[PDB]
């Protein structure tokens, strides 16, 4: 296997876009799943947002070559050709060419299958209603939520971009409107559906605040986009690599975030009634894994709909149901 | 997608709400099938400029000058003659001044072949019957002799007012079919 | 000119404002204080404008299923899961159907029918519209909704549009009866 000169992500030679640009035919016929689908709208024209800030983290070098998560990029052709040159580099990646509404494209990637779905735009915005910011990301969420599959749309896996905070009562109905409430208590941004730019904002007062913490961000977010690989993007070749050295690959040992379910395996009896305290003690002592929060259906009994409880107290009980946030070195 | 953005503004904050929408483009309403609360059977609507637009225009190209039958037929007019307008204009607006409604048979009804239906319609009761809902629900213009009419169908009719088809709904085989002057066929006796 | 008579050419106009339909003809009753569904070249059929959809709306919230009226006739029957069938994207899907969904091809049409000629000519010969009307439907099944006549009754290729005469209302053998058919 072949790395980035740092180590710290997995690489390839250049290729022009065309060895894996595929058409619907193609995209079907390879039995693609567990992937992610990244839904991009742009136009030809649209400013690039670096598909390599999203492509990156998930080719982190922690991971072994085989769970890697291939990826698609639904999206303008002519817009992914400016991009292009700095994904180049990456493994397991491919682009199918044209909108991602038409839904012959969405079932020709598998959606009903996919591990995620990411709805991104890149289009021009803000220079209009505020309300209409983000037509695009609703109309395609809506449009995915809605399909059928025969041999279930609501049960596939999304995360949105929204421009405008607002805007979140439309991803969902369900729901006690309540539009008083703040984006913080919304049912999708509590389900983890949503993901709102004004955040960011937000931490920029929190590094003033608290200033080693925006480190802490970066180690956990990009699966460590360290100082000397900055540098080496700076001198401009694009990522250099090879088949490093040992003393390189030593660091393909990080922490990774991952999510446990307690339905089966080692962990299962505090599913069954426990703590989460015991839980904790136990899963560090035996497997110097961390945990750090749970993921649990709201419909207790169910809807494939979650929410995210971080850090519970000592006593919180468990049920078989939930998911453990965690962090890992297997 | 800016008109689509308010319904589903709309929908969202009371669900129940009847909603009509013009659209431009007839590929634009596959969005409207996918809001949760949207259903046409309930009785939401949308109305697409490019299909109206151009259907006009290509039945006129089947049917020379139908696109001012059907634009006339389905909005309001002034029927209001005087005598300084031509012989042509004076029959021309009596025929502007005709309006599609809709009303429930009379039992009377019950039974029959639709062309016997339409004929006692144009004759008996002076009224032009084009079509019938029937069960499950659809919508049938000018159906074939191999249908009956059942009892309590709604039919559509084109009249002068809402008032000249309550005819339809009274009307009696027994009680009425006698009377010359249909001006009285609303009555107790059916 | 076409040699071996271009007034003689049928043609029908998008009017994008109401008010030009005064240009559209010149002999006229010119009158420009005249609403437009009294103009010559609108009751003719020759402009059409795309103002009258606005009224549609009107119509529609006044008289639900009405609207379903107006697109089974015009569209030819552009179905639920027909727009279901576009609304997926891979364009129209087709072959040598079955029996099953050919039986389908027995819809009703509009139609114009001559009375210069063919089974109905006596009726044009002096007859009224209620005798063409009981008959046409008895023997065809076919149900007349209007006429189409010359203005210069006599002709000039201009007609105007009768909707719904009354029972007596007399026929010329120049007229033509718009109509709905299974032929």
């Amino acid at each position: 296997r072949k790395f980035d000169s740092t180590g710290m992500f997995h690489w390839c030679p250049d290729r022009p876009l065309n060895d894996c640009l595929q058409d619907r035919s193609q995209a079907s016929a390879s039995g693609l799943r567990n992937h992610v689908v990244v839904c991009l709208f742009a136009d030809a024209a649209s400013p690039l947002i670096g598909l390599r800030n999203l492509v990156m983290p998930l080719r982190a070098s922690n991971f072994h070559y085989h769970e890697l998560k291939p990826t698609i990029i639904v999206g303008n052709l002519d817009y992914l050709h400016r991009e292009w040159k700095t994904l180049q580099n990456f493994p397991k990646l491919s682009i199918l060419p044209g909108s991602p509404l038409n839904r012959a494209n969405l079932r020709a990637v598998n959606i009903n299958l996919c591990d995620m779905c990411v709805i991104v735009s890149a289009k021009d915005r803000n220079m209009e209603d505020p309300n209409l910011v983000d037509k695009e990301a609703i109309l395609c969420s809506l449009n995915i939520k809605a399909m059928t599959f025969d041999d279930a749309g609501a049960n596939v896996p999304l995360i949105t971009e929204l421009a405008n905070d607002s805007n979140v009562q439309f991803l969902d109905q369900d729901d006690d409107d309540d539009p008083d409430t703040e984006l913080y208590m919304t049912q999708p941004f509590a389900c983890g559906t949503a993901f709102a730019v004004s955040v960011l904002d937000s931490l920029m007062s929190t590094s003033y605040f608290n200033d080693n913490a925006l480190t802490l961000i970066r180690t956990l977010i990009t699966g460590g986009a360290t100082p000397e690989l900055e540098q080496i993007l700076a001198e401009g070749a694009g990522m250099r690599g090879g088949y490093c050295s040992p003393a390189v690959l030593a660091n393909r040992d990080r922490c990774r975030v991952a999510q446990i379910s307690l339905f089966d395996g080692p962990l299962a009896q505090f599913g069954q009634g426990g703590h989460y305290g015991e839980l904790f003690v136990y899963a560090l002592r035996h497997f110097g894994i961390l945990c750090i929060g749970l993921y649990r259906f709201r419909d207790t009994n169910p809807s494939s709909k979650r929410y995210v409880i971080t850090n519970p107290p000592e006593d919180f009980p468990l049920l078989p149901t939930d998911q453990v946030y965690v962090l890992t070195y297997k | 997608a800016a008109n689509i953005m308010r319904v589903i503004s709309i929908k969202n904050y009371h669900s129940d709400i009847k909603v009509i929408v013009q659209l431009l483009q007839y590929h634009n309403k596959a969005y409207l099938l996918n809001i949760p609360s949207w259903d046409w059977k309930r009785g939401d609507d949308a109305v697409c400029v490019a299909e109206l637009k151009l259907g006009f225009i290509a039945q006129s190209c089947l049917a020379p000058g139908f696109s001012t039958l059907m634009a006339n037929l389905f909005t309001m007019r002034s029927y209001k003659p005087t005598p300084e307008m031509s012989q042509w204009q004076t029959d021309y607006m009596r025929g502007t001044g005709m309006e599609m409604y809709t009303e429930y048979l009379s039992s009377a009804f019950n039974a029959l072949t639709f062309p016997e239906a339409a004929e006692l319609c144009f004759s008996k009761l002076k009224l032009l019957l084009l079509a019938i809902e029937v069960r499950e629900s659809t919508l049938a213009i000018n159906p074939g002799p191999k249908v009956k009419i059942e009892n309590a169908t709604q039919g559509f009719f084109i009249a002068e007012s809402a008032e000249e088809v309550k005819r339809a709904f009274y009307y009696c085989k027994n009680c009425h079919a006698n009377v010359s002057d249909v001006r009285q066929i609303k009555k107790c006796k059916c």
